[PDB]
RNA sequence: AAGACGGACCAGAGCGAAAGCAUUUGCCAAGAAUGUUUUCAUUAAUCAAGAACGAAAGUCGGAGGUUCGAAGACGAUCAGAUACCGUCGUAGUUCCGACCAUAAACGAUGCCGACUGGCGAUGCGGCGGCGUUAUUCCCAUGACCCGCCGGGCAGCUUCCGGGAAACCAAAGUCUUUGGGUUCCGGGGGGAGUAUGGUUGCAAAGCUGAAACUUAAAGGAAUUGACGGAAGGGCACCACCAGG
């Protein structure tokens, strides 16, 4: 219920993750001594809360990027997987069933395709 | 101050629906012993039995409370005659709903039997096949016209088809669908339901017919 | 509209949808039609919004069914105003 | 000023209307200026149905419904919280909460 | 289903040409009403009602 | 009118209610007939399961 | 006058005519016509309290004693006729309607049928109360 | 502006810009007036004559066929309604309310409308008294209301 | 039996000048909308006077009184209740034929005409549709959908514009001040009292002051605070269980 983590732990631990994601681990006494090594924390107990929340973060972030913190190794890899080719934007929807007014737009664009029909049971859309 | 033991003085009378009901013996009533010191024949043969069809037919429905005057009690058997069928409150106020035209028809119509009956009806509208209106109404002209056909067929079928045949029409509403069907060229009418049957006149001359009702 | 237009010659649908006295040029579209029904042996001039029966002598009692809107026809006919 | 625009409920297209009492206070309020309420409710409510439906023998008939149209005066709608104090920006809302 | 076969109990008692007109349209309804497998009681029920279909010179 | 004592075990605490939040709402399933599940209240603090000696299922102890 | 042929083994029906109201809950079963009631027992017959006569617990005392004497007198099943005040009135039943029907179910009187018996006018005759009434 | 009537809608037609109507079959003056003079022998109002001139015949109005309108033709004939035909139906409207008021002493609608209808008469008929259409010494009256309609 | 009343259905809907109008059905004339190469040829507009109508209670005279119910009184309520409350109940309600002419008759919002923005409904009429449904052997019906036209009820929506803001396509097109016609206010009172007129059977209604009194009265809106206003959380200086 109590001693929930305020702004000071989470803002400090975030900078620690994105720079030290190799040298951080998931053992506290590693990361407590790592936050001795890599950080200047004015209390051991504050270092207990920070490096413990680092172990909270490192457990989360080794499950990929979690909300509120991310690493560019994970972030750019999303963009590297975002070379995704779904189409060539030519299916071919060359002649297939389209709207008759799209057909009339295709008539104004001189290709044409199969046209929808039958105003029946109106509202068309109901 | 004063109590008695009147349950040393009641007699059981087998309440009989007519034989156009597949359950004739509806139930039994401990009627107080009809005698000289205690006359109870008027609370025996003047008994109107207000029973739903479930114990009357054997079960199409369990609403539709028939009133049943006992035209003759024949040897501990209340051989009842029809008085008035209903469409009782839970069934009755289910169809009553906002944003529809509630259509009604009260008629007072003599049977082919000696019985004057009242028949009050109810009717309602539908949201039709393609209707995007939330409600379901029309002009009041159509509202008046549907009521005119609804009174007409109801007076017609009860003037014909003597009292027990009125009973033998109206459980799936033999008057009901034709009011919908004749108006279906105008409005197909999702409801016609005759609800208040009130016997206005009740002569006892159909005791042979009471034996034709029963047995 | 972008509130900057000028239609000295607008499209003939936005006036033609209006009421006959609500037009840019108030001239009705109600008109005469010439009835090809075989109930008459002749072709009889009937106004669109005729409001009344129009009959003939080549027919006895039907040439058109009356209508306060555009008049009701029997078996299909031709129609011509002509030149309003 | 107009603390309410519709003043409970509008009376537009109607010069004058019929009044109504409160269903729980008998206080005179107009029909289209009061709080109406339909009630579709079982006659066999869930306190009894755990014992009625077991003793309901020869009863393959469904549970019946009671149909009650309630009408409150505004004074006994608010203190009973049939309606209640909303913000004036919420006072624009003609929306009944769902059942 | 204790009522659907028992519909045609009183549908058949109340007869006069309105009911055999209606009772065809009941069995049109009764078929995919309670959209279940024809186990046994539907060969009991529907072979009374489809029997009532074919008897009345239906659609 | 009169009925014998029913031993209905707690299935689930349904809350701690009342004016002070101290009247413990409890689903006491009947423990003898597994379809019957009655809901009563407890004055005292209960952790679940414990067989509550209902002298009645009448006078139905419900939310307060 | 015991039961008709037997007091158990058949469902000879009585009709409830339970006038559940405010400040009393009458459980008052008649013959099938209605003219001949049995068991004149009010909800305040059991507990004459004059504020608890429509209360649920007193109606459980009231309905089961009716339910006792019904199955005593060969009526083994009940058509539920649960009535409100009815008429051009409050037309609302009291709190002794849910528990008492549950009580007679627990007492042992069978229920075959359930149906609503509350009368409502067409906005008939005038109501008690002036213009103000109890002002809140 | 309608203080004579509570309406806000439309009772009047549109007329085309051309005076040559319908210019496919313009049945002559003799075609329309011998019809008119028979209808003046039959005694219809020009409101009724001009309808049956419109729909039955190949022409619409006589203001396109002739220069005169029907009442102008009827005035040039001299056989004309001696009160204005629209005013005649105005006086017809008042008698129908008055007789209905003579039937119902409780129809408060008929009490109010008979004011406004006759007020619509007294503002209309006064104008025809001025321009030698009605005789100005004549004045509208409930006695003379049923006299003119009958 | 009595007399009352048609609930629910019943709405930002209809009609009606408002005051208004909820069973069916009939009669009666009316009125709106719409459509209208019909007709009149401008007859139009708005409105002192004048007139109609105008809730209610009251009153006039009855019926009527089922129901209720000013008064009225208790039973209870409170320091006090006559009140709320419970009970009973008069007039009244019921209704007729009268007066009354008033209402917060309120939309706290002149009329008519013009002009200035977006949408989606709904009552209405007319129209557009290889629209659906629907009947007779199908059309023509109608239910309904899309669309349109209006005149509606209005709604929503935007630097349309304004406004003290509130809000308002009107409460816009006003200092860049003028459509027309009628009505009304000049800080707050005294006071619709006096005074006279005036009607009404009366009840009362209407026209309509002064002495004196005052630098504020008022309006929106912000911010608090308060609530026998409402919705949230927490503390044994608060409870619980307790000691």
């Amino acid at each position: 219920m109590g001693r929930v983590r305020t702004k000071t732990v989470k803002k400090a631990a975030r900078v620690i993750i994105e720079k030290y994601y190799t040298r951080l681990g998931n053992d506290f006494h590693t990361n407590k001594r790592v936050c001795e090594e890599i950080a200047i924390i004015p209390s051991k107990k504050l270092r207990n809360k920070i490096a413990g929340y680092v172990t909270h973060l490192m457990k989360r972030i080794q499950r990929g990027p979690v909300r509120g913190i991310s690493i560019k190794l994970q972030e750019e890899e999303r963009e590297r997987r975002d070379n995704y080719v779904p189409e060539v934007s030519a299916l071919d929807q060359e002649i297939i069933e389209v709207d008759p007014d799209t057909k009339e737009m295709l008539k104004l664009l001189d290709f044409g395709s199969l046209s929808n029909l039958q105003v029946t049971q109106p509202t068309v859309g109901m | 101050k004063k109590v008695v033991d009147p349950f040393s003085k009641k007699d059981w009378y087998d309440v009989k629906a007519p034989a156009m009901f597949n359950i004739r013996n509806i139930g039994k009533t401990l009627v107080t012993r009809t005698q000289g010191t205690k006359i109870a024949s008027d609370g025996l043969k003047g008994r109107v039995f207000e029973v739903s069809l479930a114990d009357l037919q054997n079960d199409e429905v369990a609403f539709r409370k028939f009133k049943l005057i006992t035209e003759d009690v024949q040897g501990k058997n209340c051989l009842t005659n029809f008085h008035g069928m209903d469409l009782t409150r839970d069934k009755m106020c289910s169809m009553v709903k906002k944003w529809q035209t509630m259509i009604e028809a009260h008629v007072d119509v003599k049977t082919t039997d000696g019985y004057l009956l009242h028949l009050f009806c109810v009717g309602f509208t539908k949201k039709c096949n393609n209707q995007i209106r939330k409600t379901s109404y029309a002009q009041h002209q159509q509202v008046r016209q549907i009521r005119k056909k609804m009174m007409e067929i109801m007076t017609r079928e009860v003037q014909t088809n003597d009292l027990k045949e009125v009973v033998n029409k109206l459980i799936p509403d033999s008057i009901g669908k034709d009011i919908e069907k004749a108006c279906q060229s105008i409005y197909p009418l999702h409801d016609v339901f005759v609800r208040k049957v009130k016997m206005l006149k009740k002569p006892k001359f159909e005791l042979g017919k009471l034996m034709e009702l029963h047995g | 509209m972008p509130l900057a237009k000028d239609l000295l010659h607008p499209s003939p649908e936005e006036e033609k949808r209006k009421h006959k006295k609500k037009r840019l040029v108030q001239s009705p579209n109600s008109y005469f039609m010439d009835v090809k029904c075989p109930g008459c042996y002749k072709i009889t001039t009937v106004f669109s919004h005729a409001q009344t029966v129009v009959l003939c002598v080549g027919c006895s009692t039907v040439l058109c069914q009356p209508t306060g809107g555009k008049a009701r026809l029997t078996e299909g006919c031709s129609f011509r105003r002509k030149q309003h | 000023t107009k603390k309410r625009r519709n003043n409970g409920r509008a009376k537009k297209g109607r010069g004058h209307v019929q009044p109504i009492r409160c269903t729980n206070c008998a206080c005179c309020v107009p029909k289209d200026k009061a709080i109406k309420k339909f009630v579709i409710r079982n006659i066999v409510e869930a306190a009894a149905v755990r014992d009625i439906s077991e003793v309901s023998v020869f009863d393959a008939y469904v549970l019946p419904k009671l149909y009650v149209k309630l009408h409150y005066c505004v004074s006994c709608a608010i203190h009973s919280k049939v309606v209640r104090n909303r913000s004036r920006e919420a006072r624009k809302d003609r929306t009944p909460p769902p059942r | 289903r204790p009522e659907n076969a028992l519909k045609r109990a009183n549908e058949f008692l109340e007869v006069g040409k309105k009911q055999p007109a209606l009772d065809v349209l009941y069995d049109v309804m009764k078929s995919k009403k309670h959209r279940t497998w024809q186990k046994i009681h539907e060969p009991i029920m529907l072979k009374y009602l489809e029997l009532c279909v074919d008897l009345r010179k239906s659609h | 009118r009169v009925q014998p004592i029913k031993l209905a075990r707690v299935t689930k605490v349904l809350g701690r209610t009342g004016s002070q939040g101290q009247c413990t709402q409890v689903r006491v399933e009947f423990m003898d007939d597994t379809s019957r599940s009655i809901i009563r209240n407890v004055k005292g603090p209960v952790r679940e399961g414990d067989v509550l000696t209902l002298l009645e299922s009448e006078r139905e102890a419900r939310r307060l | 006058s015991l039961g008709p042929q037997v007091a158990e083994g058949e469902n000879v029906f009585g009709v409830c005519h339970i006038f559940a109201s405010f400040n009393d809950t009458f459980v008052h079963v008649t013959d099938l016509s209605g003219k001949e009631t049995i068991c004149r027992v009010t909800g305040g017959m059991k507990v004459k309290a004059d504020r608890d006569e429509s209360s649920p617990y007193a109606a459980m005392l009231a309905a089961q004693d009716v339910a006792q004497r019904c199955k005593e007198l060969g009526i083994t099943a009940l058509h539920i006729k649960l009535r409100a005040t009815g008429g051009n009135r409050t037309k609302t039943p009291g709190p002794g309607a849910q528990s008492a029907l549950r009580a007679l179910a627990r007492s042992g009187m069978k229920i075959g049928r359930i149906e609503d018996v509350t009368p409502i006018p067409s906005d008939s005759t005038r109501r008690k109360g002036g213009r103000r009434g109890r002002r809140l | 502006g309608r203080m004579h009537a509570p309406g806000k809608g439309l009772s009047q037609s549109a007329l085309p810009y051309r005076r040559s109507v319908p210019t496919w079959l313009k049945l002559t003056s003799d075609d329309v007036k011998e019809q008119i003079y028979k209808l003046a022998k039959k005694g219809l109002t020009p409101s009724q004559i001009g309808v049956i001139l419109r729909d039955s015949h190949g022409v619409a109005q006589v203001r396109f066929v002739t220069g005169n309108k029907i009442l102008r033709i009827l005035k040039s004939k001299g056989l004309a309604p001696d009160l204005p035909e629209d005013l005649y139906h105005l006086i017809k409207k008042a008698v129908a309310v008055r007789k209905h008021l003579e039937r119902n002493r409780k129809d408060k609608d008929a009490k109010f409308r008979l004011i406004l209808i006759e007020s619509r008469i007294h503002r209309l008929a006064r104008y025809y008294k001025t321009k030698r259409v009605l005789p100005p010494n004549w004045k509208y009256e409930s006695s003379t209301a049923s006299a003119l309609v009958a």
